[PDB]
């Protein structure tokens, strides 16, 4: 069946022999008498392109098939993972480039024009080969593209952390664009002048209890010329033996502890480096959005090839000595499963069996007891043909 | 099991069980119970390592006769002659005891 929620479509493989027909009215055989059947009309109904891999044993034919299922759906889980940070990457509100012409060509034909992608796809190998193949190659791949999340990660943390110092209110913010330099007067190398801030309140009434500092407090020149966000700043002189008493006899009624001593480069590293990892984040999101797009589409083809592989396991196990036939493709209409699967899946299984008959079918494993598995791999009650969930 | 092997194994095995006459009592909680008694070949061989470790969970007395069917004479009498030598213990061990 298939597993994803877009303006897209629904696909699903079956192991259908020669030996076996379309039971639905006698006088005929499998690639005639399937047409319409599934209904509408609207349906179409093909076959898979795969040929033999040459094998030695059965008991390797179940090794092969257990390591593959479990890497096909480590690597299903993986690509869900990468669909989840590509939206959390949100090149849409929406998914994005999902649905849309695979590999820039339309979405519906792009996994029916499996006339044999080959990229590395070669008889030459065997079975091995080809399975440590794709297991490894897809290691790579997701592999880096982990490395790009995570660089991602960090690099929007570091953002984040940045935006904060220049996000919400006064005393929470840095001091490098909202002050200019040359009022802190360095005329004397005896006084040291401190840009302390009071709430609105009380901005003047610090023009009272201010003079009983040491020689040549600069009178008549403090003054308030910003409002971080409605308190005020403003100047103080003490000199270089008067700094912690006056912090002391000022933070006695409760003004936060901040004091940005300024020096020149300080806002000009500020700003230097602000630009620096906006910069970063830009390129970062521009260029991992295509590099991540390219990789999840040259992907798809061999995250498809495996699973192709796996029915023609089953097949080359149910019925053995032609190791293909007509293991057939659909391609229907979404949200029409419940009346569009049961009596052609029904009429396959009762050929496909001739000694038990129950209502209960399925594929689940519950760890209840021996019974209720459901797979050949695992154990099984009634389950004679094959298929699996197959969606973009 | 019975149909477990008929899919996860192909049914590949040439499945042949039969009923008990008068079985006996179970031991782990030491009552009575019913089986059968299932005959399989083979001539794949990690297959038999499968059911090795699928049947150990319930019950696993492995067993397999003779396909050349006269090693049966001494299979059952290495054991007969065995049997006939414990029947004797418990008597001597009750009685001795009870006296």
């Amino acid at each position: 069946m298939a597993t994803a929620l877009y303006t897209a479509n629904d696909f699903i493989l079956i192991s259908l022999p020669q030996n076996a027909q379309p039971v639905t009215a006698p006088g005929s055989k499998t690639d005639s008498w399937f047409n319409e059947t599934l209904i509408g009309g609207r349906a179409f109904v093909s076959d898979f392109k795969i040929p033999e891999f040459k094998i030695g044993s059965l008991d390797t034919l179940i090794v092969e098939s257990e390591e593959l299922s479990k890497v096909d759906n480590q690597i299903g889980a993986s690509i869900g993972k990468i669909i989840e940070i590509l939206q959390g990457l949100n090149e849409t509100s929406t998914n994005a480039y999902r649905t849309l012409p695979i590999n820039n060509m339309p979405v519906p034909e792009y996994l029916e024009n499996f006339q044999w992608q080959t990229r590395k796809f070669k008889l030459d190998k065997s079975i091995k080969d080809l399975i440590t193949l794709i297991s490894n190659e897809s290691s790579q791949l997701d592999a880096d593209v982990r490395a790009t999340y995570a660089n991602y990660n960090s690099a929007k943390t570091n953002l984040a952390a940045a935006e904060r110092k220049k996000t919400g209110d006064l005393s929470v913010r840095s001091l490098h664009d909202i002050v200019k330099p040359e009022d802190f007067v360095l005329n004397s190398e005896h006084l040291t002048t401190v840009l302390v801030a009071v709430p609105k309140s009380l901005k003047s009434d610090f023009e009272k209890s201010y003079e009983t500092l040491s020689k040549n407090v600069v009178p008549a020149s403090a003054s308030v010329i910003a409002e971080d966000a409605e308190y005020v700043l403003f100047n103080v002189h003490l000199f270089k033996k008067n700094v912690q008493e006056f912090t002391t006899a000022a933070r006695e009624k409760k003004f936060i502890p901040r004091e940005f001593n300024y020096s020149e480069e300080l806002i000009d590293q500020l700003k230097k480096e602000h630009d620096s990892a906006a910069s970063l984040e830009q390129s970062l999101r521009v260029q991992l959005v295509r590099l991540a797009k390219t990789a999840y589409v040259d992907v798809f083809i061999n995250w498809f090839h495996i699973k192709a592989l796996r029915v023609y396991v089953e097949s080359v196990l149910r019925y053995g000595l032609p190791p293909h036939f007509n293991i057939k493709i659909i391609a229907v209409p979404p949200k029409n499963l419940s009346k569009c699967k049961s009596e052609l899946i029904d009429a396959f299984g009762f050929l496909g069996g001739n000694a038990f008959m129950k209502d209960k079918k399925g594929k689940i494993n519950k760890q209840d007891t021996s019974l209720h598995q459901y797979a050949s791999l695992v154990d099984t009650e009634y389950e004679p043909f094959v298929m699996y969930i197959i969606n973009l | 099991l019975e149909q477990i092997l008929w899919r996860v194994l192909r049914g590949n095995l040439f499945f042949k069980t039969v009923e008990i006459e008068q079985p006996v009592y179970d031991v782990k909680t030491r009552e009575y119970k019913h089986k059968n008694a299932f005959i399989v070949f083979s001539h794949g061989d990690l297959i038999i390592k499968r059911i090795r470790k699928i049947a150990e969970s319930l019950d696993a007395n492995l067993y397999d006769v003779d396909s050349s069917n006269e090693g049966r004479s001494q299979q059952l009498a290495k054991v007969n002659k065995n049997l006939s030598d414990l029947y004797t213990v418990l008597k001597t061990t009750s009685t001795t005891l009870e006296s």
